[PDB]
RNA sequence: GUGAAAUUCUUGGAUUUAUGAAAGACGAACAACUGCGAAAGCAUUUGCCAAGGAUGUUUUCAUUAAUCAAGAACGAAAGUUGGGGGCUCGAAGACGAUCAGAUACCGUCCUAGUCUCAACCAUAAACGAUGCCGACCAGGGAUCGGCGGAUGUUGCUAGGACUCCGCCGGCACCUUAUGAGAAAUCAAAGUUUUUGGGUUCCGGGGGGAGUAUGGUCGCAAGGCUGAAACUUAAAGGAAUUGAC
RNA sequence: UCUAGUCCGACUUUGUGAAAUGAC
């Protein structure tokens, strides 16, 4: 899993949790990798991966629901999607 | 339509349990019986339907009923009582085969087909066993 | 503080009907009131609208589940054996 | 009496074996509601392999053969699963050595689905001063999962006409010892057992194939 | 009074063994404690070779043997003389007679 | 007496005595 | 009246332009919004309906049809299904295993739903009160509550009357006995608590 | 089917033979004075999930430890409530024998049960009849796991298999007394009147009695806790000679 | 002493074939 990795960012890093700013992070190309919960609506779902193929930003499936990528974020609430900034260390050479 | 020389090979079943002789002859595939002689049918009494002497006098009428059928060769297949039971051979199957061999029948390939679980169910008589 | 010793929500009958039966319905009871995860958005926030009908208060799924369990378990069984049937028929 | 009815019809073996006079077998003749050669339809027979191919060094295997057709006197059997004698597999079995089975689910080209079982043992070396040869178990699945591999690209490959000429000298058989030898030594490397779970349907025009013309 | 330091059976650093059934009696028994003996003989009693032999329809035939596994409990082992009661020096012999 | 008999002995002595104790309360 | 849930369904109409309206027997897992596929090329999923002929053995499917065409009608309460058991393509029939634990032979073209009838498990729950009886057959039909026979006078009942309230004769009826005569235990093969493979 | 029989089945085709299918249970041989697990217990294949001992280590923390009232987790089988399943076997019940009698042992049929899920029960000769941690004190071979060294063979792909030496850890066994013990016997049950490493539980002649009572736990079955009056000169352990 | 219903057989609705077996 990515959860090391993602742990990392959390404390080094550079991101945006939560819908509507991950689409603001790839309306002005600051957003780098995009990770989206297996649980996200699916038109939101599909927007998203519009707007990364749009941008030219990869995109991830994190493996679990909304619960689980808030929690491997170190946070106490639901993440649907996140977009990560500054990789921090070796995040988005190895996805 | 046999010449001679030529071996008719019949496959005879036998059943050597401690209460009972069966003495069943067959064809290769086992689906056509051509005769059948059990212990119990030369004896009068329940305890001696085991005995070799009742094994030897059935094997002796199997033998003469096939040679009316052409048949001159048989394969042996014996089987105790298996399953979870005992799987010893009853006293008759000596006598049986024996006695096979000494009326013209020429014996083929012999074979244990001892019905062998690879495990199995509960055996009768509870955890104590049999006690006698 | 502890208000029953044991009874719990089958407090509200009383002395009717027998230990033996309060203790039976009790199981269904709680379960039939309770909260549920909703898969779809991620909360527990699922609860009955009629026996065999579940709907999450908060994105408005409607589920048809069991008549006091949102999910049965031959219901979690027969998911399985279908999927494994399908993986066969469609490899 | 009811023997006076019976006709005897011969038992003819697939041309991959050498003798083809399986044997004899006799069924009531033929009569309103009753037609004998449905009655001698797929009739399995169960004859050693010392018997089809004349070789006294096979008198360890069976072979299933069932009937196909009836094309007048002569009935036309098939390759139908090959098994040990029972002396055969319990004279293998000793203790102080480990026992290593393995079977696996294979389609040849001719849609026939197989089950192969497969059988061998540790082996002691010359020099071995130890009683015993067991092997680990991570070694036993090491082994067991190369049996597999094996048995696999042999049956998958070939027809069942080809597989069968494969068991009469247990080239599969030796293969498997060969590759499992980097793991640990093996003995008495046999296809214990093939059963036919499913068989395409009857097919007159392949079956003549590797049957003559008994006229 | 101990009679015995394996105490009638062979279970060292196990707790349960599961038992097998007398062939006798059909008694369960521990399998480490159950006397077991394997039986190998000819199919074909010594008494019947000759016999056989000669009614041979091959030319070359060997007569398969008949293996048995026999596991007896203790008191079908020793009623059957598959086993003896020995002295008290001669208990401790494990290796098997002559 | 064998002890398991004679402790099967006293258990249902013991349910006689239970149950004639409860009737009286 | 139904335990089970019922799901509305839109379809597409083939050939006209407007929608089609459907009422199905919920399955355990349904949900809004969900894609249900109906036809000989659906794939096998809880909820999907299929005919028997594409179904697997061992598939658990409920709503079955009796007749190509009828539309369903068995395994249809809460929580009962029946067991696809094998396929005849030579009579081109299927086997299936109802929910009373018999066997029956329907046509392989009978369509049925995959998976289970959703609600099961409801009568498990103890009703505890009349009343919760009242309200269960207020909306079935006028069969509750049931007065018993022998409580009854002679005139009305074949088990009325007498000093004390016993029925007087066997409570078992033949097969063929006239309306107003057949009451009771009807044609009972046997009586008593089921014991043994009798309860099978 | 039995010592012998009978209950029982059978030309309406029993038993027997071949083929095929279903059902439920079980996992033979391999299988051992072998392995794993806190114990109970664990044995068909493959995948997935988390966990673990030992070994190796010139890695890291630096006393964080040992044993434990209270309080907790697990705990064979049987049993209890309900659903499923219900092959086999089978308490109770019935019957056939045997017998002076036979509510038994033997035989035949069979209910609960035996399998599974959910929830309880917490007891076994649950035994190594031997609590755990630590040090020391004979010899010997075998075996299981890991590692180090040496060596030349393999119808094999440095390695594996085998051979030889050694180290650590484990299940055990064999000889022996310089030891211990009432002895059986024990390499610990040794290092104890030359008496003291640490710590928990627990016994005080035999019965009454694991009974009465109270409390507590359990749906129940019962579990845990647990007396007295009174009675008795023995009961008991190991070993010896006889008789049987 | 009867009867609705119900079960059962024959004829009727009721035609086209085949095979086995049997009678004249
Ligand atoms: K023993
Ligand atoms: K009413
Ligand atoms: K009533
Ligand atoms: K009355
Ligand atoms: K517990
Ligand atoms: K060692
Ligand atoms: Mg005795
Ligand atoms: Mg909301
Ligand atoms: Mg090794
Ligand atoms: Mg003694
Ligand atoms: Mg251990
Ligand atoms: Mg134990
Ligand atoms: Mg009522
Ligand atoms: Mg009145
Ligand atoms: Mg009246
Ligand atoms: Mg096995
Ligand atoms: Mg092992
Ligand atoms: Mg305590
Ligand atoms: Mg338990
Ligand atoms: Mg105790
Ligand atoms: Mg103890
Ligand atoms: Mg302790
Ligand atoms: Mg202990
Ligand atoms: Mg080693
Ligand atoms: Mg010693
Ligand atoms: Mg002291
Ligand atoms: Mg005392
Ligand atoms: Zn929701
Ligand atoms: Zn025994």
């Amino acid at each position: 899993s990515i959860n090391n990795r993602l742990a990392l960012v959390m404390k080094s890093g550079k991101y945006t949790l939560g819908y509507k700013t991950v689409l603001k992070t790839i309306r002005s190309s600051k957003g780098k990798l995009v990770i989206i919960a297996n649980n996200c609506p699916p038109l939101r779902k599909s927007e998203i991966e519009y707007y990364a193929m749009l941008a030219k930003v990869g995109v991830h499936h994190y493996n679990g629901n909304n619960v689980d990528l808030g929690t491997a974020c170190g946070k106490y609430y639901r993440v649907s999607c996140l977009s990560i900034i500054d990789p921090g260390d070796s995040d988005i050479i190895k996805s | 339509s046999v010449r001679e020389g030529e071996l008719v090979f019949g496959v005879a079943h036998i059943f050597a349990s401690f209460n009972d002789t069966f003495i069943h002859v067959t064809d290769l595939s086992g689906r056509e019986t051509m005769v059948r002689i059990t212990g119990g049918m030369k004896v009068k009494a329940d305890r001696d339907e085991s005995s070799p002497y009742a094994a030897m006098l059935a094997a002796q009428d199997v033998s003469q009923r096939c040679k009316e059928l052409g048949i001159n060769a048989l394969h042996i297949k014996l089987r105790a009582t298996g399953g979870n039971k005992t799987k010893t051979p009853g006293p008759g199957a000596q006598s049986a085969l024996r006695a096979l061999a000494r009326s013209g029948m020429k014996i083929g390939r012999i074979e244990d087909v001892t019905p062998i679980p690879t495990x199995s169910t509960r055996r009768k008589g509870g955890r104590r066993g049999r006690r006698l | 503080t502890k208000r029953t010793k044991k009874a719990g929500i089958v407090g509200k009958y009383g002395t009717r009907y027998g230990a033996s039966l309060r203790k039976q319905i009790k199981k269904m009871e709680v379960s039939q009131h309770s909260k549920y995860f909703c898969e779809f958005c991620g909360k527990y926030a699922v609860k009955r609208k009629a026996v065999g009908i579940w709907g999450c208060k908060d994105c408005g799924k409607v589920k048809a589940g069991g008549a006091y369990t949102l999910n049965t378990a031959s219901a979690v069984t027969v998911r399985s054996t279908i999927r494994r049937l399908r993986e066969q028929t469609e490899s | 009496d009811p023997y006076a009815k019976k006709d005897w019809y011969d038992i003819k073996a697939p041309s991959v074996f050498e003798v083809r006079n399986v044997g004899k077998t006799l069924v009531t003749r033929t009569q309103g509601t009753k037609i004998a050669s449905e009655g001698l339809k797929h009739r399995v027979f169960e004859v050693s392999l010392a018997d089809l191919q004349n070789d006294e060094d096979h008198s360890f295997r069976k072979i299933r053969l069932r009937a196909e057709d009836v094309q007048g006197r002569n009935v036309l059997t098939n390759f139908h699963g090959m098994d040990f004698t029972t002396d055969k597999l319990r004279s293998l079995v000793k203790k102080w050595q480990s026992l290593i089975e393995a079977h696996v689910d294979v389609k040849t080209t001719d849609s026939y689905t197989l089950r192969m079982f497969c059988i061998a043992f540790t082996k002691k070396r010359p020099n071995q001063q130890k009683r015993t040869c067991y092997a680990q178990s991570s070694q036993i699945r090491q082994i067991r999962r190369k049996m597999v591999e094996i048995m696999r690209n042999q049956a998958q490959s070939c027809d069942l006409k080809d597989l069968v000429l494969k068991f009469i000298p247990e080239s599969i058989g030796r293969e498997i010892e060969k590759a499992t030898s980097s793991i640990f030594p093996l003995q008495n490397v046999f296809i214990r057992k093939v059963k036919i779970l499913k068989a395409p349907k009857f097919d007159l025009g392949r079956l003549m194939e590797v049957h003559g013309d008994y006229s | 009074t101990f009679k015995r330091r394996n105490g009638g059976r062979n279970k060292h650093g196990r707790g349960h063994v599961k038992f097998i059934r007398c062939s006798n009696c059909g008694k369960c028994c521990p399998k480490d404690k159950a006397i077991k003996r394997f039986l190998v003989r000819n199919i074909v009693e010594q008494a019947a070779v000759r016999d056989v032999q000669e009614a041979c329809a091959f030319e070359l035939y060997t007569l398969p043997k008949l293996y048995l596994k026999m596991q007896y409990c203790v008191s079908c082992a020793i009623h059957s003389k598959v086993v003896r009661v020995r002295s008290r020096t001669d208990r401790r012999v494990r290796e098997p007679p002559q | 007496m064998r002890a398991k008999w004679k402790k099967k002995r006293m258990r249902r002595l013991k349910r006689k005595r239970r149950k004639m104790r409860q009737r009286s309360k | 009246g139904r335990g089970a849930p019922l799901a509305r369904v839109t379809f597409r109409h083939p050939f006209r332009y407007k929608h089609q309206k459907e009422l199905f027997v919920a399955a355990e897992g349904m949900y809004t919004g969900q894609f249900v596929y109906c036809g000989k090329k659906a794939t096998l999923m809880v909820g999907n309906v299929l005919p028997l002929r594409s179904i697997p053995e061992g598939a658990v499917v409920c709503n079955v049809e009796h007749k190509v065409g009828d539309r369903g009608v068995f395994a249809r309460c809460s929580g009962d299904y029946a067991i696809v058991i094998s396929h005849n393509p030579d009579n081109g029939t299927t086997r299936v295993k109802l929910p009373s634990g018999a066997k029956k032979i329907v046509p392989s073209g009978c369509r049925a739903m995959i998976g289970q009838v959703a609600g099961g498990g409801r009568t498990e729950k103890p009703m505890l009160k009349a009343g919760n009886a009242y309200h269960k057959y207020r909306v079935k039909r006028n069969c509750w509550p049931k007065v018993r026979g022998v409580a009854m006078n002679p005139v009305e009942h074949p088990h009325g009357g007498g000093n004390h309230q016993h029925i007087g004769h066997a409570s078992t009826v033949r097969r063929d006995a006239p309306p107003g005569q057949k009451v009771g235990l009807i044609a009972a093969r046997r009586t008593g608590r089921l014991r043994g493979q009798a309860r099978a």
